[PDB]
């Protein structure tokens, strides 16, 4: 409906609601493979359900951009894609495990 | 992870000239308190410094010349062990001086007015 | 009022502390410490091999969109076992915030290159390598950036002399610029400035 | 202890990388002498390459050897791309430095240096 | 008050003059030696001694904030004048 | 400036503006090179009482950074480094060039 | 001086043809001005 | 020693070598090399010059601040000579010309000026005098140049008995005459040689070896009143030497015989030039003359210098004379000439 | 090379005149400023920041001063802050004149260079009147500013600012709608917003790509939250849009200068704390405490509490930042300088993809790199 | 707030299309630029007639250095080395000893003008107004050694420039 997003290389999406629903559902599906006790899973599941509920309750694009506070709907879609990629990588990295190793005795002491 | 049992040696990587690696003896020490002041804040950390080399007088202007790159180089360490490890891995010779701390002293104001001892002061 | 004293912002201090706890909970495997300095700067100390996971999280997460790499540098502290301290300064445009991530390494231990996360890391890591000797593992093109061709040594290390070891002049016999050992007409006069009296009691270290 | 291997897990792999770098440097000396229009011989260039390789022959750490071959590869690519000038290539030879005395009596006559 | 060395070279207010056998005199050949003719020691000796009737005087060098830090001089020793050591100015008490 | 009336008219016509209104050469409209002496103010700390340095010491109020979390040492809501930045408003003075 | 000219060109100097012992008919330096006229010409003050 | 003449430093640019040297004829080939070596070791150098000061600019970077001093001198002016040698303990004599101008002859530049320098230096208290002569300095020589060299060598020895007289053979370098004289004959068609260059034997010496020997003669305490011969390692016939020069320059070598009288006429034709002549009759005589063998005189080995063969440094000089087709050819691409040893 | 700004060695692979890759070689103006700053004290290291970006000098000074004041935990007085903002905008005008006119000179136009450099000369006169130095003023210092303004400076700045919009108009008459200028600058060096953010661009690069970001608005410093101005935003992300953004930023700088002239307050110009800023000469020559503090400040300096800070400002070339590390001494332990042009020159190779030699010249101009700050 | 620098679309009426076509075929904006350059041609040049005319300067200007004296002729410098301490460029070398009358005076005072960055810190740090940076800026030399001033040269500079130096310090000392 709008001619430009104002950002070079960011194209206008004709179907923002469908794309956002697809992306948020895919994100939630990827999060199901993460351990339940992982702090990453709970937080991003919480914010994804929060954002997914808004996209299913507001059919107006401007009002949806206002409610999400993510800039523009194309920026929101791009951020959802980035979050999905991060979720896959985190599933690969598994950062919920305990600390790899402690630093040496005085590694952050300052001044020294 | 691999296991290698060697003493750390990075002389080939630091890029220092061979003469300035091999003919240099550093001095690891805690600086002595400047006798002109009573503060003790400059005697907290260990210092590493090199041996003094030749300085001559410039024919023009009479300034002080030098050919020693490591003349002004002073390194600060929190521990003798840290300083020694740094010197060892950089390959310099080193001489270590044990830190000197003032010994505890018994001060008594009332000693200035002894009835029979020599500590009685003649003036205030 | 106190005209000559910088005012503080407890709201921003609280927000930064909350986000530091958030990150430390999300990434327990790598985050070793979180601090907030009293002029409201968040600082996250991580294990050196969590560079790519932590940076990718701070870039791609919805609640941490640190899309911009303001800077990347290192600090040389010879007294430490891991002397070199790699510092990442990130800027979040979405939340108008800035964060700092700190890593440690020594001469012989590589750090994974972050050019796959930020493209500015390319020249930033080239400069770190050139000036400190820190090697970055999967770097597209790791070579000297600032020093002269064939320059030996890494000048920003604390043990490197200020004027270096060699200096250039033109020699008429060979008709080219030559490199000869450094030799100063007036030697740099080193000043001892530190006062023997303690300035800030709040930073006093235990006598140990 | 269990230290992170940079490129080589053992000294034999490091020796292999050293040999590869030596082959690369050896095969580039004719091209360097031709392109830079140096007045030295190809034999002199190869002798300098051997001498520069041989002053690190005391190293027994695979990580230090890996770093040495990394820096050697970087300075080989500076030569091939003609990023260096004739100035630097000839800086490898110290053609202008006076012969420094090495015996005790000569050093004693010259000055205070150890 | 300039003075000439036995080699013909002017002597500076610090007493500097190259020796007869010093090679460094070659730099002045076909050129000159930069010497300032006015000697501050001579001029400040030419200055007279002020007499004030107080034990302690103050000198700021003249001009106020355009002089030197203000100092106080004790004029009690009758065998010598009190000298402001920033500007070298002598003060005394009226004797006899 | 010093110019003939013909030349000024031709300059105005060629550039399409009144150059005499906005001249790039300075003619006696600038300040005099000699000015009366100033007398500058002192500041807030130039009082003779109630002025102790310990009550106006900025450097001594600096603190080491607070350790939020250290490894050595309910449903929490997800947080952000700060509230999201508000959308900018288009200028009322001149929204478009 | 000519105050009707624009700033920078309102004061000028015609140098002498013989200063000290140099024939300055053609070779004229900017350092030939004594300090007081130097200050006046460079406009550090309005008083000649 | 004066306290300012005691050596200090490491023999670098900012050191003190304890040498105060007045170098006459420093605005030339050997002069620029000697001044470079002195300033490089960190000495005080005085450069008397008679030319335009623009022609002394290449000597400015040769030493640190204040170490090179330029003073104007006249060859026929003992007052200026004293002014320039007054404060120096070493005086080096490199003044000479390969042709006779209107105001100066071979007798003037090789006998009168060297004698004045040696005489004034002795009066002024100069400790060391170095005087550059020629190897073929023969009183009965066919060349007026070399006859003047012999006479001036005798006069210098008489005036300053503690002198070091150095006799180079034929110096070759970037700015030389020798290799450039032979390599610039490509413009005049073929190469004219007397007896086809088969009756001439020459052993040239390298300029850096000559300058290093001059410097070592200053520092040697047992070379005070001596005579040296600076020669190269290899002796060559003139034909072989010129053929090698043309081979290195990659120029077509077409030698032809030219009788001595005709070559003298040609040399007389070229010496009418008001400017620097291309060749002269005395130059032709010197070129045809074989280099003398003087086994009794000391040499570069005795001064500690290993003489550099021509085959190692010829490409420095002769690469400028190549064409673009042959500029990049390497040093070892030309087989060395046959020697006569 | 005329278009290489003196110390850039661009090793380019060309197929004909088409650029296949750009390989910038920097370090030809690398001096070792950070090592030297380690060896200096905090007052002695200020001229180093004067000489980094030698076109925005008081801006570099302001960034350093803000960092050191943040670590010291002090506050400059309001008059000092307003003087800082006023001269930062004057410096922005100087820098933008330089950037636009040098860009146009590389393209082929020279008369705007001459006109706007006469304007630069007048602004240099302002610099010299406050400081005594035409460009390297060393005027803005940690704790305020060195001296107070002379008694005609505000009137003269008002005259200059009154007559400058006509100069900008004349500059725009030669370039903005010129078809040759548009052919040279339109659709040259286009960079997307995501690519700009990842590559680390800042300032007019982002704003030409269309990103609504400005440090003066989002993270204000000094008294930038008390002035009104607009932030120009580009759409096509190319050389022409960045040129328009820089010209409109010149006009907004005129706005800010007018507001500063009107809102200049009275009072002292440096922090009233003799342990950080020097006392007056009269107090030094009268008071014992003042003489002691003058002596100690000018010989040893002030000690900064230990800590590391990263402070950035919106310099005319983008975000200029300092990461300063203090160990509690009077000399900085570490000082990393983040120059905006470093990341831009790093991104030069991507921007010049599929272009020609003249296009690469134009792209260098539109990036507006100073190698003093690139190399340091 | 923000504004768009290039976001307008042209009007597509026949009059506007014809006007743009005329601008394309008849080089209207090019002639407009020609007119601007011609206007500048008939304006007055801004060039001063150096060396007979000099640009404006101020009392605060920092040029060549000088060592001052008291009105009595005594040197102001007391060899306190504050200028040497504060000098960013390490361009000052000072050596002192008691004078024959016991004064604290310098025997060596050097400034390397090839090392000096002309920052004016030495005259801020001087407690007695001895070292100043005078108004002279035309002192270029032909050799490097002539730029290494010593005490005699600096005192000569002070004696030559004292009148102007005094006037400038008088004009600007109330701002200090
Ligand atoms: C030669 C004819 C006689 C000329 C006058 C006599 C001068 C002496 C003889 C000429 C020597 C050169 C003079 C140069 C300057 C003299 C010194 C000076 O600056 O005095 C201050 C004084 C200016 O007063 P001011 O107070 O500084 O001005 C007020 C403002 O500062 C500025 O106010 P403004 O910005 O409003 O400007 C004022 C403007 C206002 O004027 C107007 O409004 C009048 C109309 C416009 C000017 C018309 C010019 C000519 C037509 C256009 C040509 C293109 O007036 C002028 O510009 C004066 C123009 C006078 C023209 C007279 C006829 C000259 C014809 C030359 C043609 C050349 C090309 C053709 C081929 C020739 C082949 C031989 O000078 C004059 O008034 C004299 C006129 C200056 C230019 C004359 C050039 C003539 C040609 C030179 C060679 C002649 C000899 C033949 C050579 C043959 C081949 C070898
Ligand atoms: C080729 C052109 C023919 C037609 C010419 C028509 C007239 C030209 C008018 C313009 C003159 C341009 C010159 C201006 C400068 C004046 C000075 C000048 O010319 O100097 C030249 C040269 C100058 O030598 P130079 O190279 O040192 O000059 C450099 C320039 N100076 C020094 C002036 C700064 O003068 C001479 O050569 C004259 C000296 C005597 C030389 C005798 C040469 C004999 C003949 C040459 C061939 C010999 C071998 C033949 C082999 C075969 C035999 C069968
Ligand atoms: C046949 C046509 C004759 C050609 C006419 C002359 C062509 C131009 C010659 C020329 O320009 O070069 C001559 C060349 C230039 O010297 P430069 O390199 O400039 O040295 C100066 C360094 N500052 O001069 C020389 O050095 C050559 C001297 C050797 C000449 C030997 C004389 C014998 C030649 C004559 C043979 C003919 C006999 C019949
Ligand atoms: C009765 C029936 C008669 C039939 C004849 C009708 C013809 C009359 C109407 C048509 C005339 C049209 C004019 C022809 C010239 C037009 C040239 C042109 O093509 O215009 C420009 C091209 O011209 C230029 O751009 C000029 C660039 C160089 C300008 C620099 C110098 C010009 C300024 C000096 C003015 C010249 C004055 C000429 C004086 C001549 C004196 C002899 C268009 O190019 P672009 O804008 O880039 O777009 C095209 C693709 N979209
Ligand atoms: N190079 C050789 O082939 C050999 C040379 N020699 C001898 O070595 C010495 C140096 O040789 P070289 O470098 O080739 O010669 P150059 O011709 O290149 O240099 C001669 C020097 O002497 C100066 N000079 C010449 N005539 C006079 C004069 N009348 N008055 C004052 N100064 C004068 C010249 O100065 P300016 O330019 O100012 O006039 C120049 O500095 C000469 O004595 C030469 O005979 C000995 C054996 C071999
Ligand atoms: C050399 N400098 C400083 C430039 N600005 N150069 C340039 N070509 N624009
Ligand atoms: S102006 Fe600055 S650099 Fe020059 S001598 Fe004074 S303090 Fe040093
Ligand atoms: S600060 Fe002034 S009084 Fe002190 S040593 Fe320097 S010039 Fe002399
Ligand atoms: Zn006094």
């Amino acid at each position: 409906l709008k001619k430009t997003t104002g950002l070079v290389g960011l194209a206008v999406c004709e179907t923002p609601h469908e794309r956002l629903k697809i992306l948020y559902t895919k994100i939630l599906d990827v999060l199901g493979q993460i351990p339940k006790n992982a702090a990453y899973r709970k937080y991003t599941e919480q914010i994804t359900n929060e954002k997914l509920g808004m996209v299913k309750a507001e059919p107006d694009v401007k009002k949806l951009e206002e409610q999400l506070q993510g800039g523009q709907i194309e920026e929101v879609i791009l951020q959802a894609e980035n979050e999905l990629s991060l979720a896959r990588k985190m599933l690969r990295w598994k950062p919920w495990e305990p600390l790899v190793e402690e630093p040496p005795a005085n590694q952050w002491k300052w001044p020294i | 992870l691999i296991a290698v049992d060697e003493k750390l040696d990075i002389t080939t990587l630091t890029g220092v000239p061979e003469e300035h690696i091999k003919t240099r003896k550093v001095r690891i020490f805690v600086p002595a308190r400047n006798n002109m002041q009573s503060g003790v804040n400059n005697t907290k950390k260990w210092k590493m410094e090199f041996d003094t080399r030749e300085r001559w007088e410039n024919p023009l202007m009479g300034w002080s010349s030098t050919a020693d790159p490591l003349s002004n180089l002073v390194l600060t360490f929190s521990t003798k062990e840290d300083a020694v490890a740094f010197a060892e891995k950089n390959g310099w010779s080193f001489d270590v001086e044990e830190r000197k701390v003032p010994k505890p002293k018994s001060k008594s104001y009332g000693a200035n007015f002894s009835w029979n001892k020599r500590t009685r002061v003649s003036t205030k | 009022t106190r005209p000559t004293i910088r005012p503080r912002n407890d709201v921003v201090h609280k927000q930064l502390s909350a986000f530091g706890q958030y990150v430390a909970e999300i990434l327990p495997k790598y985050v070793q410490q979180v601090q907030v300095s009293c002029f409201n700067e968040l600082e996250i100390f991580i294990h050196p091999d969590g560079v790519i996971p932590v940076l990718t999280f701070l870039r791609d997460h919805t609640n941490a969109q640190f899309k911009s790499l303001a800077d990347l540098t290192a600090v040389d502290v010879p007294t430490r076992q891991n002397r070199f301290e790699i510092v990442y300064n990130l800027l979040s445009l979405r939340f108008n915030s800035r964060i700092r991530v700190k890593t440690y390494t020594d001469e012989l231990t590589p750090i994974e290159s972050s050019v796959t996360v930020y493209k500015a890391a390319n020249w930033y890591e080239r400069e770190i390598w050139d000036m400190f000797g820190v090697f970055f593992a999967n770097h597209p093109d790791l070579r000297r950036i600032l020093t002269d061709y064939g320059f030996e040594g890494h000048p920003f290390r604390k043990d490197f002399p200020l004027s270096g070891y060699v200096e250039l002049r033109y020699d008429d016999e060979v008709k080219r610029v030559v490199a000869e050992p450094v030799e100063l007409a007036q030697e740099f006069r080193k000043f001892d400035l530190n006062s023997p009296w303690e300035a800030f009691p709040a930073y006093r270290q235990p006598p140990e | 202890t269990s230290v992170k291997p940079i490129f080589s897990r053992d000294m034999n792999e490091a020796k292999r990388r050293v040999r590869e770098l030596y082959r690369a440097w050896y095969r580039e000396v004719p091209n360097t002498v031709h392109l830079f229009q140096l007045d030295i011989s190809v034999k002199q260039g190869r002798d300098k390459v051997r001498e520069m390789f041989m002053k690190n022959a005391h190293v027994t750490d695979p990580r230090v050897v890996d770093l040495l071959v990394i820096k050697g590869k970087m300075e080989l690519e500076e030569t091939i791309n003609v990023w260096k000038q004739r100035t630097h290539i000839m800086r490898f030879f110290h053609e202008t430095e006076a012969p420094r005395p090495t015996d005790f009596l000569s050093k004693f006559y010259v000055g205070h240096d150890p | 008050g300039v003075r000439t060395s036995p080699t013909g070279e002017k002597v500076t207010h610090t007493g500097q003059a190259y020796d007869d056998g010093d090679y460094r005199r070659v730099r002045f050949s076909d050129r000159q030696k930069e010497v300032n003719e006015n000697f501050a020691i001579d001029l400040i000796a030419e200055q007279p001694v002020s007499e004030v009737g107080s034990r302690v005087i103050s000198c700021d060098g003249g001009g106020g904030a355009l002089g030197h830090p203000r100092v106080y001089i004790n004029l009690d020793k009758e065998t010598k004048t009190g000298t402001c050591g920033y500007c070298g100015l002598q003060f005394r008490q009226p004797h006899h | 400036a010093s110019a003939t009336r013909v030349i000024q008219l031709l300059r105005n016509w060629a550039s399409g503006r009144d150059l005499q209104a906005k001249l790039q050469l300075r003619y006696q409209e600038i300040s005099k090179r000699t000015q009366p002496p100033p007398k500058l103010p002192v500041g807030p700390s130039h009082k003779l009482s109630n002025n102790y340095y310990c009550t106006r010491d900025g450097r001594r109020e600096a603190m080491p950074p607070s350790i939020v979390m250290s490894s050595q040492k309910t449903e929490k809501k997800a947080v952000t480094p700060a509230p999201p930045i508000k959308r900018w408003e288009l200028s009322k003075d001149q929204p478009y060039l | 001086e000519d105050n009707k000219q624009f700033f920078g060109r309102h004061r000028w100097v015609i140098y002498t043809t013989e200063m000290n012992g140099r024939d300055t008919f053609w070779d004229v330096d900017g350092s030939m001005v004594p300090p007081e006229w130097h200050r006046w010409l460079h406009c550090m003050t309005d008083d000649p | 020693l004066h306290h300012a003449l005691i050596p200090h430093g490491k023999g670098g640019r900012s050191s003190v070598s304890g040498i105060v040297a007045t170098v006459f004829g420093a605005t030339g080939f050997l002069g620029r090399y000697v001044v470079n070596h002195l300033g490089r070791m960190g000495s005080q150098v005085i450069v008397p010059y008679r030319c335009e000061p623009y022609d002394t600019m290449h000597l400015r970077p040769m030493g640190d601040l204040g170490q090179i001093i330029f003073m104007e001198w006249n060859g026929k002016d003992k007052d200026s000579i004293r002014k320039v040698v007054e404060h120096s303990n070493v005086v080096i004599n490199l003044v000479g010309r390969e042709w006779e101008t209107k105001n100066f002859d071979f007798e003037d530049v090789f006998v009168k000026i060297p004698h004045a320098i040696a005489q004034v230096s002795k009066e002024a208290g100069v400790e060391k005098l170095i005087h550059i002569s020629h190897l073929n300095a023969d009183i009965k020589s066919p060349s007026r140049y070399l006859r003047s060299k012999a006479v001036g060598e005798k006069e210098v020895r008489a005036a300053f008995p503690e002198a070091t007289i150095i006799k180079p053979s034929d110096i070759f370098g970037r700015e030389d005459r020798f290799l450039n004289y032979f390599a610039s004959m490509r413009w005049f068609g073929g190469v004219p040689l007397i007896s086809l260059g088969k009756e001439t034997v020459k052993q040239p010496v390298y300029i850096v070896d000559v300058s290093k020997g001059i410097i070592n003669a200053i520092k040697d305490p047992d070379a005070k009143g001596k005579t040296f011969a600076f020669v190269g390692p290899n002796r060559y016939l003139l034909f072989d030497l010129v053929q090698y020069i043309f081979a290195v320059a990659y120029r077509p070598f077409l030698p032809y015989p030219l009788p001595h009288f005709a070559y003298r006429w040609v040399g007389r034709l070229f010496e009418v030039s008001p400017f620097e002549p291309w060749t002269t009759r005395d130059k032709v005589e010197r070129v045809h003359m074989s280099d003398m063998t003087l086994p009794h005189l000391p040499g570069l080995e005795d001064l500690g210098i290993q003489a550099t063969p021509l085959e190692l440094k010829a490409i420095e000089v002769l690469r400028r004379h190549r064409t673009y087709r042959w500029l990049t050819s390497e040093m070892e691409d030309v087989k060395p000439a046959k020697t006569v040893n | 090379h005329p278009a290489a700004h003196g110390v850039l060695r661009l090793v380019m692979e060309l197929s004909g005149e088409m650029v296949r890759k750009c390989d910038p070689h920097i370090g030809l103006l690398h001096r070792g400023t950070e090592k030297l700053i380690e060896y200096k004290t905090y007052l002695q290291a200020l001229p180093y920041f004067d000489r980094l970006d030698y076109v925005s000098m008081m801006c570099n000074e302001q960034a350093y001063s803000l960092a050191v004041e943040k670590l010291l935990n002090i506050q400059p007085p309001p008059r000092a802050q307003w003087i800082r903002v006023l001269f930062g905008e004057i410096t922005r005008l100087l820098n933008h004149i330089m950037a636009v006119t040098t860009h146009a000179l590389d393209i082929g136009a020279m008369t705007p260079f001459f006109w706007m450099f006469e304007e630069r000369e007048k602004m240099f006169e302002f610099y010299e009147r406050v400081s005594g130095a035409r460009m390297h003023a060393a005027y803005i210092r940690p704790g305020g500013v060195h001296q107070d303004l002379p008694l005609g400076l505000l009137d003269d700045i008002y005259e200059f600012s009154k007559n400058f919009s006509f100069r900008i108009d004349e500059l725009e008459e030669m370039l903005t709608n010129n078809r040759i200028w548009r052919n040279r600058t339109v659709d040259i060096g286009v960079v997307t917003a995501e690519d700009a953010l990842n590559y680390g661009f800042s300032g007019v690069m982002l704003r030409g790509s269309g990103i609504q970001w400005d440090l003066r608005k989002t993270q204000p410093y000094d008294v930038y939250d008390q002035v009104e101005f607009d932030v120009p935003i580009g759409s096509r992300g190319d050389c022409y849009d960045r040129y328009l953004c820089r010209v409109e930023e010149m006009r907004q700088s005129l706005r800010i200068i007018s507001q500063c002239l009107n809102k200049m307050p009275p009072g002292e110009i440096k922090v009233d704390d003799a342990k950080v800023s020097p006392p007056k000469r009269a107090e030094m020559k009268t008071s014992m405490e003042s003489l002691i503090h003058h002596f100690k400040l000018y010989t040893e300096g002030y000690q900064v509490p230990p800590g590391a800070t990263y402070t950035a400002i919106e310099a005319p070339k983008g975000e200029f930042g300092v990461y300063l590390v203090s160990d509690g001494s009077s000399r900085p332990y570490r000082c990393k300088i983040k120059a905006p042009g470093f990341a831009h020159l790093a991104g030069l190779d991507k921007m010049s993809k599929g272009h020609m030699l003249a296009d690469v010249v134009a792209i260098i101009g539109t990036q507006d790199i100073v190698f003093g700050e690139v190399d340091r | 707030t923000y504004k768009f620098v290039n976001m307008r679309e042209p009007s597509m009426d026949m009059k506007s299309v014809t006007d743009r076509a005329a601008q394309t075929l008849l080089w209207t904006e090019l002639v407009r630029g020609l007119g601007m350059t011609l206007s500048y041609l008939f304006r007055e040049p801004a060039t001063i007639n150096y060396p007979f005319e000099k640009g404006p300067l101020s009392p605060r200007f920092r040029g060549e250095h000088a060592l001052r004296r008291y009105p009595s002729g005594e040197e102001r410098c007391i060899a306190c080395k504050l200028c040497e301490a504060v000098c960013p460029a390490q361009a000052i070398t000072i050596e002192a000893e008691p004078r024959a009358d016991g004064s604290r005076r310098t025997t060596r005072y050097d400034i390397d003008m090839t090392k000096c960055i002309y920052c004016g810190f030495c005259q801020e740090a001087c407690p007695v107004d001895a070292i100043v940076e005078g108004p002279n800026f035309e002192f270029s030399t032909e050799t490097h050694e002539e730029l290494l001033y010593n005490k005699e040269k600096l005192l000569n500079n002070g004696d030559k420039w004292e009148a102007e130096i005094a006037a400038n310090i008088q004009a600007d000392y109330l701002y200090r």
